[PDB]
């Protein structure tokens, strides 16, 4: 499970995000599991006797969810507290069939999915009515949901010399049903396992791999799988190393605990969480010109999540796409103004090609500038160009 | 009406608003006044806190503050009378009500827009519907649905008693607020074990109040706290304990915790010369010496106190005492300071209950108050040394009851007075601390008499209250079986007499059980209780 | 108090509402208006609400332009420290946190 | 000048007044950029909702100003009543060009203080006094500050050649240097107008 | 200056703390601060940081000179030197009391960093006596006290303050 910490230790993190935090304990005075909150006016924190050995378990803005394996006296089960609903029983309880267990769960705005391993998925509503049922493409390790979106990794086969061979089955359960990514195998660093899946905040599916790189579903891009940044260039050292809690699109950050010498943060102290901002991995670094387009393509590879809610139907602010906007438009023309100025203009030609009718018709100021005709001329024909490709 | 959600309709009401808490004298109601506070000064909400030892001090308080406040919050006090009628409030006030006490007044519950009770609905209440209380062939049956309303409401008003403890509702308060703190926990503690003490719930109802405060225990030990980690000495630590019946056996000799606790003074008969033969016997079979008994229990030698309660328990179960454990909780802080929610519950009773005449007694409810607080720790020890001296002298003074033979069955039930003058009856001239001597009295008394008939009947106790207006203080128990529900009759039962004699009853304690009368009215009075029982 | 002005003499009486007079004027010209209470705030601010305790049988005492507290002995208000000062000072309340 | 700076010099101000032993030069636009302050955060709070947790916060910051002001003002008073003829000796004699050791405000007060306790002595006593005796003169009988007390001292800029001066045999003095952050125990006379132009902080 | 004054002064410096509550910047007279977000370390002053605790909006993280490590080579260097030793705060005892005294349950090894702390006073306040007694006996002028704090000062000064005073003028008073 995201942001959870293995089951050996007695006394441990059953999951971390930006809602909250669940522990749970097995000490000689009791056994139970304690429901906390990172903003306490949401809801308070509960302690729930855990006599029935919930293992695997989820929290979300308006329910927390739970479950368990079988015994040969009791089947498996799913146990839910919907804390938000507004009718007097905010438990429901859920049986499984025979020598069959579940495997993973998630929540999702209005809605839980539970994978089994018989390797069957289970959708329910979250007043506790079930929904579809389908078989996964494989064994599956891990899920993960935001709104209608539904994300699932899964084991396509076996692997060799040290990679992990697993792929992404992602839905998108809204007004109108769709699989997204179907059994796409998923780019991870060589020699590692996958560490970590989960939903940026403002909605896009992304993940980390056990070497540290963090990469995110690009729509702007046809749904392939860009990289960020690593955590190792932040981080120094071979056992230390960053365990995340979640992603925020805007403001762009990346959650996550420092951990010196162990693979997971201990239960107790309460650790604190470290803000990790994002530049990614493009060549002449070290330069103006790979700061300029290091800004630009970052901010458009987060920032397509606004087209892709307006895409889905759902509104936005459009603050934000004017803000970055404004900036990727402010970047391209003082860099085209110095490389003006330093009299190149095919290349400011290819900088111009991003930008709007409207600020290719202004740049044609900073062409002008220093007397670059040449640039002025090509600047007035992609202004041709864009009006034809309007 | 019943108030659905504390937090929705009560404190989030409250919270914007100036507050005036009415509190009553009781322990319980002293946990539940701390808990409340820390959440109001927590969220900055300017209330006013006035003490109220009875009715008409409740009125007089009422008649002064009513201009300048609009939200009355009245804890253990108003649940059982009727406050509109009590305290004639402007059309726009609202009275939130946190008490213990049952039956809650018909008027109080169907009130649906200025009395709030904040009462669990999962309480012991069964309300009679309203249709059956309020409103030629026609008005023959309106006459007989009369006759029907005055029997169902006898059925309900009859017996007395008490419900979930206000301390442990106001703890719900705060952790559905998410603002418990672990003192506020140990408030609750304190409140839940004050009704123990006082024995105003049943062995049953007390074992699952402590189950409920077990889970929010284990909560706050695993808030910071592992069998790894651990937190500074400083931070306090509640622990559940399965410990020892004996009362502030920590704080004396072993020795004194048997001779003034009330079981095991009761059960062996130490008023009798006779029965610290069969103490020394007890002792002895445990095989501790004397004088390691008779020393203090911080100096006793650590040898003998690591398995001692178990010890207890094995020497009692074959002498008969088949309950010496009781299901508790004790707090730890600092290096030396720990106490049992029975000491803390005894300290501060008898800083409430004080013999000490200075002052008055709204400064020994501020002393008591002030114990509760860990800034207040030599208060707090004050009241144990004090909490000394009243068990002692309850144990002298029922050994001066029994001794003299001042306990005579009066037919329907037990009757016992004390005289003005003799040892120790200013200590309990205060109604509360009457009313534990009486229970503790009742226990003894029936330990003592061999009367398979006497074993069974309850207790009516008089003491001398005033000279300059000449009353007396009297106060009616129930029987002291174990299977008793622990609810009485003689609240009700004392006004019928008093209105069948037209005697001057005066009624200023909260609990209708305990009443003022005139010292000439007593002889008619009585008569009056003995006609009425039957 | 009475009983101290008593020890003063008719002049040291005069000298004393001259200076309070000074004082308040030098007081009153702080500010742009409504002037600065340099005899408040006598002690490092702590806490913005302290809870006090009627020592005295005061009257009443406002704290808002509608609203007052009755100042009977033994109840214990929850109050601005700013506002409860002086009566602190002067022996009619006691601050009751430490 | 920033908010946060005008804050700071005010702490100077007081710690500084707190530990000399004279009256120090004022400081009126500290004073009054202080109650400038004050005045447009009330301002600012009482439009503001209760229950709001910023309001509070606020109102916490504007005490802690409001001490420091006041409590810096006190001592300036204290320092007025207790040298009162030296303080209005010093200002009438004073040329021009250097700062006032009293604002408009204080020196109105220093001179009615000195008024009212001349206007007592002369009625209670002095008047029944023999004629040649009746005038006291007070710069004589109030006594001056003084300027050989030991202080504790944060130096903020560097000093050279500072003279130290153990006592009357001028052979003994020595010069000393001041590094910047270091601290010191010293004479205040020493080190007087060091502390005027601000180059150390009197702790 | 009173000791309540230096800890006025001590409240002024900024340690983290991890609120469990939602606000924006707020630009406060000395300086803006936040904005606040559950879950997530922000600095500010001590006073503020610890209101918050005792209204319960926050948890209390410890500065990074407060680990057992640290004050242990700090106390020994401390107690090895002669001279004061440079300190991790400038009001290390003021903000060892607040902090430890209302924050134990977020600090871990409280009780030892308490006692660290404690030796370090105690260290350092034997230097001062040993400072003042020096100064008195050799009848110096001047002395260097680089690495005192505010509270150390505060403790003794305005006693040696007098002292030196009515020695200067016992060793004067043949001047004119």
């Amino acid at each position: 499970q995201s942001g959870s910490t293995p089951l050996h230790l007695t006394h441990r993190f059953m999951v971390w995000n930006s809602i909250g935090i669940i522990r749970c304990y097995n000490d000689e005075q009791d056994n139970a599991i304690d429901v906390e909150f990172h903003d306490t006016s949401i809801h308070h924190a509960t302690h729930l006797s855990n006599t029935l050995n919930y293992t695997i378990a989820d929290l979300s803005h308006e329910a927390i969810l739970l479950a368990c394996e079988s015994t040969d006296e009791l089947a498996s089960k799913l146990h839910c507290l919907h804390f938000s609903s507004w009718d007097s029983s905010k438990e429901w309880i859920i049986d499984l069939p025979q020598n069959e267990d579940i495997e993973a769960i998630c929540l999702g705005q209005g809605w839980a999915a539970a994978a089994t391993s018989a390797l069957l998925l289970r959708l329910f509503t979250i007043g506790g009515v079930q929904k579809e049922v389908f078989s996964l493409a494989g064994p599956v390790v891990s899920m993960a949901g935001h709104g209608e979106q539904l994300f699932i990794v899964y084991h396509r086969g076996t692997g060799f010399d040290g990679d992990q061979c697993l792929g992404v089955q992602l839905l998108e359960l809204g007004k109108k049903k769709k699989q997204i990514l179907h059994g796409d195998p998923l780019p991870l660093t060589r020699k590692s396992y996958l560490a970590w899946i989960g939903f940026s905040a403002e909605g896009t599916p992304c993940y980390v791999d056990s070497e540290g790189i963090v990469r995110m579903l690009n729509r702007g891009l046809g749904n392939t799988w860009t990289p960020i940044c690593n955590t190792r260039e932040h981080c120094k050292g071979k056992s230390d190393h960053y365990w995340v809690v979640g992603i925020h699109e805007n403001p762009q950050q990346l959650r996550c605990i420092p951990c010196k010498g162990s693979r997971f943060p201990p239960t107790l102290p309460r650790p604190a969480v470290a803000i990790l901002s994002f530049k990614l991995p493009y060549c002449q670094i070290a330069t103006e010109k790979g700061q300029m387009e290091e800004q630009f393509w970052r901010s458009v590879i987060f920032h397509n999540h606004l087209d892709y809610l307006a895409k889905n139907g759902y509104e936005y602010e459009e603050s934000t796409k004017n803000q970055a906007t404004k900036e990727q438009q402010e970047l391209l023309m003082k860099m085209l103004a110095l490389s003006c100025k330093l009299e190149r203009e095919f290349r400011c030609v290819e900088l111009a090609d991003l930008m709007t009718q409207n600020a290719v018709n202004l740049a044609i100021k900073y062409a002008s500038r220093s007397r670059k005709l040449i640039l002025a001329q090509k600047l007035s024909e992609l202004a041709v160009e864009k009006a034809a490709e309007l | 009406m019943f108030v659905s959600d504390f937090r929705k309709e009560f404190y989030e009401v409250v919270q914007s608003q100036r507050v005036l808490l009415f509190v009553a004298s009781d322990v319980d109601a002293l946990c539940a006044c701390k808990i409340l506070q820390a959440l109001f000064q927590c969220d900055h909400v300017q209330y006013t806190l006035v003490p109220v030892s009875g009715w008409q001090e409740l009125e007089t308080a009422f008649l002064e503050h009513k201009e300048q406040f609009h939200y009355f919050i009245l804890i253990n006090c108003g649940a059982n009378v009727d406050l509109l009628d009590i305290l004639q409030p402007d059309e726009d006030t609202i009275f939130f009500v946190c008490d213990t006490h049952r039956p809650v007044n018909v008027v109080n519950v169907y009130n649906d827009t200025q009395i709030k009770l904040l009462i669990k609905q999962d309480d012991d209440l069964e309300v009679p519907a309203y249709e059956d209380i309020f409103r030629t062939m026609r008005r023959r049956q309106r006459r007989e649905w009369e006759a029907r309303r005055r029997d169902i409401l006898f059925d309900y008003e009859q017996y007395e008693y008490h419900g979930t403890s206000s301390a442990m509702v106001m703890f719900e308060l705060a952790w559905m607020l998410s603002k418990d703190l672990n003192d506020m926990l140990w408030w609750a503690i304190v409140g839940l074990t004050d009704q123990w003490v006082q024995d105003k719930i049943t062995q049953m109802k007390y074992v699952t109040d402590v189950g409920v405060l077990q889970r929010h225990v284990s909560r706050h030990n695993h808030r910071n706290e592992d069998e790894e980690n651990t937190l500074s000495v400083d931070c306090t630590r509640i622990s559940f304990e399965y410990d020892l019946r004996l009362v502030l056996y920590q704080h004396w000799s072993l020795h004194d915790s048997l001779c003034n606790t009330s079981y095991t003074a009761a059960r062996f008969k130490l008023w009798s010369v006779h029965g610290q033969k069969r103490l020394q016997e007890f002792l002895a079979d445990m095989g501790l010496p004397l004088k390691q008994v008779k020393q203090k229990f911080q100096a006793m030698d650590i040898s003998l106190k690591e398995n001692l309660r178990e010890m207890i328990e094995e020497s009692a179960n074959k002498f008969g005492m088949k309950d010496m454990r009781v299901q508790t909780f004790s707090i730890h802080f600092g290096f030396k300071h720990k106490f049992l929610a029975s000491d803390v519950v005894f300290a501060t009773m008898s800083l409430m209950e004080s013999p000490e005449k200075d002052g008055s007694g709204t400064d020994h409810f501020i002393q008591a108050l002030d114990s509760l607080s860990r800034s207040n720790l030599d208060k707090l020890y004050h009241g144990l040394e004090l909490a000394k001296k009243q068990l002692r002298a309850t144990q002298q003074t029922i050994a001066s009851c029994l001794c003299t033979n001042l306990v005579i069955s009066q037919g329907p039930f037990l009757y016992c007075s004390l005289m003005e003058g003799t040892p120790d009856v200013m200590l309990f001239s205060r109604p509360a601390s009457l009313s534990l001597l009486s229970k503790h009295l009742l226990k003894s008394f029936v330990c003592s008499t061999k009367n398979r008939r006497c074993k069974l009947l309850p207790l009516v106790m008089a003491a001398p209250l005033s000279m300059e207006h000449g009353t007396v203080t009297v106060v009616g128990i129930p029987p002291e079986t174990d299977s008793s529900d622990r609810k009485n009759f003689f609240g009700r039962a004392f006004e019928k007499a008093a209105e069948s004699t037209s005697s001057r009853m005066l009624h200023n304690h909260f609990d209708l059980s305990v009443i003022e009368l005139k010292a000439e009215d007593r002889s008619k009075f009585l008569d009056a209780l003995i006609s009425l029982l039957s | 108090p009475n009983a101290l002005r008593f020890h003063m003499a008719a002049e040291e009486m005069e000298w004393f509402n001259n200076y309070k007079r000074s004082l308040a004027t030098y007081m009153r010209s702080l500010g742009g208006d409504e002037g600065l209470d340099i005899t408040q705030d006598m002690k490092p601010p702590k806490s913005l609400y302290i809870e006090v305790r009627c020592l005295k049988d005061y009257g009443e005492f406002e704290v808002d332009d509608g609203t007052s507290v009755l100042l009977k002995k033994n109840s214990q208000h929850f109050l601005p420290r700013w506002k409860c000062e002086q009566l602190i000072r002067q022996g009619v309340l006691e601050h009751i946190l430490s | 000048l920033t908010p946060a700076e005008l804050i700071e010099r005010l702490e100077q101000a007081w710690m500084n007044e707190k530990f000399a032993p004279e009256l120090l030069e004022s400081k009126p636009e500290i004073v009054e950029c202080v109650m400038e302050q004050l005045e447009h955060m009330e301002e600012n709070l009482r439009r503001a909702k209760r229950e709001d947790l910023k309001v509070s916060i606020h109102q916490m910051e504007m005490e802690r100003i409001r001490y420091v002001l006041s409590s810096y003002l006190r001592c300036r008073l204290m320092k007025i009543e207790k040298f009162f003829p030296h303080v209005l000796e010093k200002e009438k004699t004073r040329p021009e060009g250097e700062p006032s050791s009293l604002s408009p405000e204080e020196l109105a007060f220093a001179r009615e203080f000195m008024a009212n306790t001349e206007s007592y002595l002369k009625n209670v006593a002095l008047k029944h006094m023999p004629p040649n005796l009746q005038k006291v003169d007070l710069f004589r009988a109030v006594p001056k500050p003084d300027l050989d007390s030991y202080v504790f001292l944060r130096v903020r800029e560097r000093q050279e050649n500072i003279l130290v001066e153990p006592d009357t045999d001028e052979q003994r003095d020595y010069v000393i240097d001041l590094e910047k952050g270091s601290q010191h125990l010293i004479r205040y006379k020493t080190i007087a107008p060091l502390v005027a132009s601000g180059a150390v902080q009197l702790i | 200056m009173d000791a309540a004054e230096v800890e006025f002064l001590a409240e002024k410096e900024l340690v983290t703390i991890i609120p469990n509550f939602s606000l924006d910047k707020i630009y406060l007279i000395g300086g803006d601060l936040g904005p606040f977000n559950p879950g997530l370390p922000v600095e500010v002053p001590l006073w503020l940081a610890i209101n918050l605790k005792q209204r319960q909006k926050c948890r209390l993280l410890p500065p990074e000179w407060m680990d057992v490590e640290k004050l242990e080579k700090m106390r020994d260097h401390e107690r090895k030197e002669e001279t004061f030793t440079p300190m991790p705060s400038p009001y290390y005892m003021e903000l060892t009391k607040l902090l430890l005294n209302h924050a134990s349950d977020n600090i871990p090894k409280a009780d030892e960093i308490r006692t660290l702390v404690k030796d370090m006073w105690d260290t350092r306040i034997a230097k001062l006596r040993v400072s003042a007694d020096s100064f008195v006996r050799q009848q110096e002028a001047h002395a260097k006290l680089d690495n005192l704090t505010l509270m150390e000062i505060n403790t003794s000064g305005t006693f040696l303050t007098q002292a030196l005073n009515h020695m200067y003028k016992l060793r004067t008073n043949l001047q004119p």
